[PDB]
């Protein structure tokens, strides 16, 4: 989940 | 290079985790109430897997909650329907308490 969200949202 | 919004994907996984956790909690309750069937190993295993879920769910909600701040800080880029967004917010808040309510009836 983290990686999906990171990819689209650019989690810091 | 338009990308697909994976929020709803993770949302479903959290819900799925919440459903499994709920089944585990009802089990935990039935064990901790009657030490006739409640062997230590089974109790330990159930409490452990109930934690395994509450763990994934809390990280998940952290990340999900953050994506909301990211959209709100940069709305033009994401172009999200406002009703849909409010639903995202209500999902995070209501799941937090649902999980919170399980943790309360456990840790005490």
């Amino acid at each position: 989940a983290h990686g999906m969200l990171k990819l689209y949202y650019g989690l810091s | 290079g338009a990308m697909e919004d994976p929020f709803f994907v993770v949302k479903g996984e959290v819900q799925k985790a919440v459903n499994t956790a709920q089944g585990l909690f009802q089990r935990w309750t039935e064990l901790l109430q009657d030490p006739s069937t409640a062997t230590r190993e089974e109790i330990d295993w159930t409490t452990n897997e109930l934690r395994n879920n509450l763990r994934s769910i809390e990280w998940d909600l952290e990340d999900l909650d953050e994506t909301i701040s990211i959209v709100e800080a940069n709305p033009r880029k994401f172009n999200l329907d406002a009703t849909e967004l409010s639903i995202r917010k209500a999902f995070i808040t209501s799941t937090r308490q649902v999980v919170r309510d399980m943790k309360d009836q456990m840790s005490t």
